DNA sequence: ATCACAGGATGTACATATCTGACAGCTGCCTGGAGACTAGGGAGTAATCCCCTTGGCGGTTAAAAC
DNA sequence: GTTTTAACCGCCAAGGGGATTACTCCCTAGTCTCCAGGCAGCTGTCAGATATGTACATCCTGTGAT
């Protein structure tokens, strides 16, 4: 059983994803904020990842599942298939 | 006394590498180990291909990316250089996720 | 004559 | 003397439902009209949804189950799980009937 | 004797599989019949699009001293072409990376 | 021991059109799938357009006007109309050949 | 042949929109800005119901072609058919 | 000596007043031959359905009312109550339109 | 006394040499695409109707303009 | 608050074309046979990743100065 792997996203992570995004100057609340943004991203695209999956019956989630995932939510990805 | 950069050159710097580069920025085993204990909600005793991590990476932090531009861009707009959790909140009213 | 249990 | 042709809708059973849910109680025109859309609407986007779970998983017949995924697929929660307890109510009484 | 075989894409002039196209389209569930020139419009379009996102890619290569085409040169090609970037406004290239974009106010006071 | 099933990808055609753009340049594989699944995704969009343009219009055959219609609709300005005068050339031109 | 036909949507019919929009100070500079976007809007949604109908032979624009241009553009529209 | 409100009084009022109703607030006619004018640009000779019109008008009103609804919140998160076109602009990039 | 250079420190872009593994080319084969016919109905085309869109015109006043 | 105007409504009139019906033909599904284009599998080799050392680019603070 897993617990606690929000904190693995740690504030140097964030603060590299926020320089890519641009920004110079990060409030120290910010962190806690994006966890839990990722966090309901994530749970929403696993949730229909795993829908999927279940579906076609499987153990596995596959890459194809979260490809399909993420277009159902307009969020199409190239370069996994 | 020690050479110090000024508040705001590293930061700029930094940017700019990160704008520069493509690789992930988050690390692998505990984005692992979040995606894992996330799905551990929804069915027990699930699999995950290696592939469907990387794909949940990259969507992730794309879609942080998008996020923190939109968050800069509010921070702008009132007039302040620092982000703050009431921009990340205007900006995700305004795409509608909230 | 109907009645939802989302509703409670 | 030119007869209309036949247009179809959900609207006679759009009233009875509504008279099941609220006896003493009328629909408009323009209402009538809006709930046929939306029961438009929700069609095709449960067929289109159950359409491309057959083909992801290289199968000719839309089933039962597909349209229950695509029902936890596309309503949010509770809805969900109400609109599949009573689509399997439904499909297990007419299974038993004939 | 039965003519030699002529691909439907060498008639038409193309790259694309005309023929995998047709077939596509009538296992598709997307109509009941599939017309004859419909599969070759189909592949003239998909074609001219994948040419004008390789000859971008190719030019943002060279600009970068590279010979082949990666990700980031995808990226570049698609998010610097207006329509291009409108048509694929929703999609998400994986290690495609951004644009080297920094807003005017952050940046040193000359 | 056994080959694994085939799989069908656009690889060699897009490889054929970039050396006829660029004689010189070549393609990495996470680029190849990512212009294979680019692709799929128009092909995808643009054969949905054409099955509603069909449905819209009680028709039971997509042709040539249908996936232009789809064409004009999906793809913005010059993109358009620049895939439509492709088109319409390859079109007259296999007609013209048989 | 129209023309100057923007000038229509007067001030008070913005100030009325934004009113509805719980906006409670409006600038003198905002009329022209919601001009152009209402222009640029209908253009767009004009543009693809001209697409259908002309698709459909048809030289009258009805009212199931503006539900479809909507619809395309992820704004579907309910009691029009 | 005469009667006067408060600025902002009446702002509040109609606010209310119009969040209660329900009519169209753009006269017919200029939102009609706005329609004609910018369909003439894209097909000349064309005639229009009443229902067109009017769901243009729904939409349009719909979607005006929308950004005004950002406008007004990006106006609030720059510590004013007066929307301005740098609001308009930061709701419209934020939601992913210029 | 507040403002341009001087120069030091740090970082980054730029040749240069190794090496490797991923990409491009060759090969065998098999399955999917091409050739050659037939059947049948979906759609193109002609004729007709009436309806619903367009055009006009005068009176009222609420709403637009100032 | 005052002045102006055109939106709206009621009514009338003409006709363009949307919708329907009939007919017919030719375009596509379907089938069979045949063959070659593309895919999996190897394999060699060179483009780029990795050091590695170096020449600027740039930032920052001291400092002389008009």
């Amino acid at each position: 059983v897993l617990r606690d792997n929000i904190q693995g996203i740690t504030k140097p992570a964030i603060r590299r994803l926020a320089r890519r995004g641009g920004v110079k100057r990060i409030s120290g609340l910010i962190y806690e904020e994006t966890r839990g943004v990722l966090k309901v991203f994530l749970e929403n695209v696993i949730r229909d990842a795993v829908t999927y999956t279940e579906h076609a019956k499987r153990k596995t989630v596959t890459a194809m599942d979260v490809v399909y995932a993420l277009k159902r939510q307009g969020r199409t990805l190239y370069g996994f298939g | 006394k020690p050479h110090r950069y000024r508040p705001g050159t590293v930061a700029l710097r930094e940017i700019r590498r990160y704008q520069k580069s493509t690789e992930l920025l988050i690390r692998k085993l505990p984005f692992q180990r979040l995606v894992r204990e996330i799905a551990q909600d929804f069915k027990t005793d699930l699999r995950f291909q290696s592939s469907a991590v990387m794909a949940l990476q990259e969507a992730s932090e794309a879609y942080l990316v998008a996020l923190f531009e939109d968050t800069n861009l509010c921070a702008i707009h009132a007039k302040r250089v620092t982000i703050m959790p009431k921009d990340i909140q205007l900006a995700r009213r305004i795409r509608g996720e909230r | 004559s109907r009645k939802s249990m989302r509703q409670s | 003397k030119r007869r209309k042709t036949r247009k179809e809708s959900y609207a006679i059973y759009v009233y009875k439902v509504l008279k099941q849910v609220h006896p003493d109680t009328g629909i408009s025109s323009k209402a009538m009209s809006i709930m046929n859309s939306f029961v438009n609407d929700v069609f095709e986007r449960i067929a289109g949804e159950a359409s491309r779970l057959a083909h992801y998983n290289k199968r000719s017949t839309i089933t039962s189950r597909e349209i229950q995924t695509a029902v936890r697929l596309l309503l949010p929660g509770e809805l969900a799980k109400h609109a599949v307890s009573e689509g399997t109510k439904a499909v297990t009484k007419y299974t038993s009937a004939k | 004797t039965r003519a030699k075989a002529k691909t439907r894409s060498s008639r038409a002039g193309l790259q694309f599989p005309v023929g995998r196209v047709h077939r596509l389209l009538r296992k598709g569930n997307y109509a009941e019949r599939v017309g004859a020139g419909a599969p070759v419009y189909l592949a003239a379009v998909l074609e001219y699009l994948t040419a004008e996102i390789l000859e971008l890619a190719g030019n943002a290569a060279r600009d970068n001293k590279k010979t082949r085409i990666i990700p980031r040169h995808l990226q570049l090609a698609v998010r610097n072409d207006e329509e291009l970037n409108k048509l694929l406004g929703r999609v998400t290239i994986a290690q495609g990376g951004v644009l080297p974009n920094i807003q005017s106010v952050l940046l040193p006071k000359k």
